[PDB]
């Protein structure tokens, strides 16, 4: 059983869309080791949310993914970043190398929601997973610029 | 349901030549992956039937056929491109299981393009195709590997190995470069023993090599009487001619053997053959200083 | 009308496997059904070809198709399903035959969709693939049949048995289920006769069974010598290991043979060579109490 | 030249293929900057593996690819490192950040898998291929779980 694992050989919605939200969970794996403890909680929990729609998805909705409750989480801690994030009209991506990682995760974000889209259009099933991704990568850029802020905040500490 | 239906006939067409290849050779790693291979056709064949809800072509499965086909590749060493197929009976079959598993192939490239077919199913398909030619090889290394023992077993006068070897599937006619048979080596050494288990599998009796010589020749050569008798009770040719044009007749006068001569002249040699120096045996006789064997061929009119 | 050619290509082309199957199958009613297919298979060919007009499948020829398919299903029994394909020669030959006798109903079953076919013909294709595979079934049950007499014969001492058997097909090499092969029951015993003949045929000198015996050891194990001076002859392993891992020269060590140990030390026996519980050629000799065989194996 | 070097302008299997092997190549290459050296060693006769496996495709099968020889040493590296994963059920992607990165690496050579399995079906190229991405995905998820593993093992 070893040598064969899992194995996949098809280009379809499903499995594309579950590629992505691979890509998403490892990048944020990646990510959360770059985090303070507050959002590397958040980020793992984002990872068990993913798992859920991963299993919905890839088992075309039989399975049960993410709850509203989930998305409702997503949306308070947007709004909890909001009001911090004093309104930039524009940041060069990457600030720091902790939010050019997030930057990044944002980026596959999108590119899973646009994925998983596909999925609903082809199939019907996926609804509160596009809500989630698209509040997911909303999220994700509201921390990039929470990052930047917090940083430079302790750079003009120094000085 | 029409493609995937040619499918399971060609799989059940190559698990008959399997199991004909797997019958014919005489090695035993060779059946062990061919009895493997015929029971994952069944998986194979269950694969693409249920469109993956039964049995499934396993990766451990290719991957077996690829540890196979790398450890075989190893005692072939090169392997020469535009090579000839059927070379021994056991290769040969394997050579006929392989065409048919490439036409797997192609029916298994039809089919996917026409219902979802696992991929491991092609994957184990293209990977038979491979491991089949690698059987046909090592057969052939191994025939060829008995038939330069018999050759060489026939120059050493081992009666007890050449009987393992012609036991063994190994070719009595077996024929090297210089188009030497062993039993052209057995009348030159003289083991009689060995040519008559030699023509008893079936030797050719009057083989040439390049000299042109035929086992009947060497007899008479290398004054082995007890062969001469033999290979003219089987038929062998009494007036053969090599590149020289000489007979056992001339070679027998020549070599100043009268028993043989004798012998030679009963089963109907020619005195007025001549070889490309005009020369008769009665010519080579008085040529060598052999008296008594010229006037036998003289009175022989 | 391009598809009924390829039909008929198909006919052919079974023709070929059938009378190939035919030259080898050696038994005298598999033969007889077999030519009778091929003369069905003229007819077969050319009711597709003229459509009806000329000759034609007619029901007594399925009916025969089924007569003798019933008689054979008689003596086979019960037919387990999911067997591996080609048991033997005359089996395989057949088996080979079936498959294509089964791609001709795809070409029929294609073809009928494009010119009318009489039922017939595709009622005898579907019967002669079933006859088909009770032939080789049959084949393999005789095939099968003699392997036992033959591995029946060589335990009895049969020099006259295992002549007509080897002379009728019983694979020499036939392996029972313990493992054990004809050579093995020859040796075994001591019908030096038989071991003659056996290795003529081509035996596996060496053959291995359960307890990883080969023929050297049984025959050094009850004490013929003139057996073990044969196998030696033929390449056999004179150090070869079984379960026990024991060599012939432990064997011939054990049970007091000085003239097979000194036989076996000239062909290259190991004196030293351990077991599984560490006796060596020396030791077995000195524990069962045989001395003029552990001195030979000091000096060595 | 300088100003040219090599500029790719179309969407074909073929194209996809080698461009998601680029990124494999790109991203193995990044990681091997975070594992023992061991690991190093093996990540880079990879990446070599990858060059090949690009070489026979870019070259629509006319350049000879990977060896079977290849396959055989992911293999014997899969059953390796197989033993020493006492099964666990589920662990979270990322759970150090050298395993994070083997994570990525495994998700891209997932994907490069199913872009060379399309060029498989459409050109009938790349079986020897396709078998080494699998075999290489499989190693990849081996090779963080071991990582993983080795740091639990050290708190312990
Ligand atoms: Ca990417």
């Amino acid at each position: 059983r070893l040598f064969g694992g899992e194995e996949v050989w098809k280009d379809d919605p499903i499995i594309e869309a579950n590629g992505t939200l691979d890509e998403l969970t490892s990048f944020i794996g990646e990510a959360k080791h770059y985090v303070d403890e507050e959002m590397k909680g958040i980020l793992e929990e984002i990872q068990n949310d993913i798992y859920k729609i991963m299993g919905e998805i890839g088992s075309k909705g039989k399975i049960e993914g993410i709850s509203e409750e989930r998305i409702k989480w997503l949306a308070g801690l947007i709004e909890r970043y909001s009001e911090m994030v004093n309104k930039l009209s524009f940041v060069l991506p990457g600030g720091t190398l902790e939010s050019a990682k997030l930057d990044v995760c944002r980026t596959i974000a999108r590119r899973a929601e646009r994925k998983v889209a596909t999925v609903l259009r082809e199939f019907g099933i996926g609804t509160l997973a596009a809500i989630y991704l698209a509040l997911l990568s909303r999220l994700l850029f509201l921390l990039a610029r929470v990052i930047e802020i917090e940083k430079n905040k302790l750079k003009e500490v120094r000085s | 349901d029409s493609p995937v239906v040619e499918v399971q006939g060609t799989i059940d067409e190559l698990n008959s030549f399997i199991g004909y290849a797997l019958v014919l050779s005489r090695w035993d790693d060779i059946r062990n992956d061919l009895f493997r291979i015929q029971n994952d056709l069944f998986v194979l064949g269950e694969d693409v039937s249920t469109g993956g809800k039964g049995r499934t072509v396993t990766m451990d499965m290719i991957i077996y056929l690829i540890k196979r086909s790398v450890e075989m590749k190893a005692e072939i060493g090169k392997i020469e491109l535009f090579v000839v197929p059927g070379g021994s009976v056991e290769s040969a079959s394997l050579h006929m299981a392989r065409a048919v598993s490439r036409r797997l192939e192609r029916r298994i490239k039809a089919a996917s393009e026409l219902t979802e077919i696992n991929a491991n199913v092609l994957l184990y398909a293209n990977m038979l195709s491979n491991i089949l030619f690698m059987h046909a090889l090592i057969s052939n290394k191994r025939k060829e590997e008995l038939d330069k023992k018999l050759l060489e077993a026939a120059r050493a006068g081992q009666d007890d190995e050449v009987a393992a070897l012609l036991a063994k599937g190994a070719d009595v006619n077996a024929s090297d470069y210089k188009g030497t048979t062993p039993l052209h080596v057995a009348a030159w050494n003289g083991h009689l023993e060995i040519v008559d288990v030699l023509l008893a599998r079936g030797a050719d009796i009057n083989a040439s090599d390049s000299y042109g010589d035929t086992p009947l020749h060497l007899a008479a050569n290398y004054g082995h009487l007890e062969i001469v008798d033999l290979l003219l009770r089987w038929g062998a040719d009494v007036n053969a001619s090599d590149s020289s044009g000489k007979t056992p007749l001339h070679l027998a006068a020549q070599d100043g053997h009268l028993e043989i001569v004798d012998v030679l002249l009963a089963h109907g040699a020619d005195v007025n053959a001549q070889d490309k120096f005009g020369k008769t045996p009665f010519d080579l006789a008085i040529d060598n200083g052999n008296e008594d064997i010229a006037e036998v061929l003289q009175k022989a009119a």
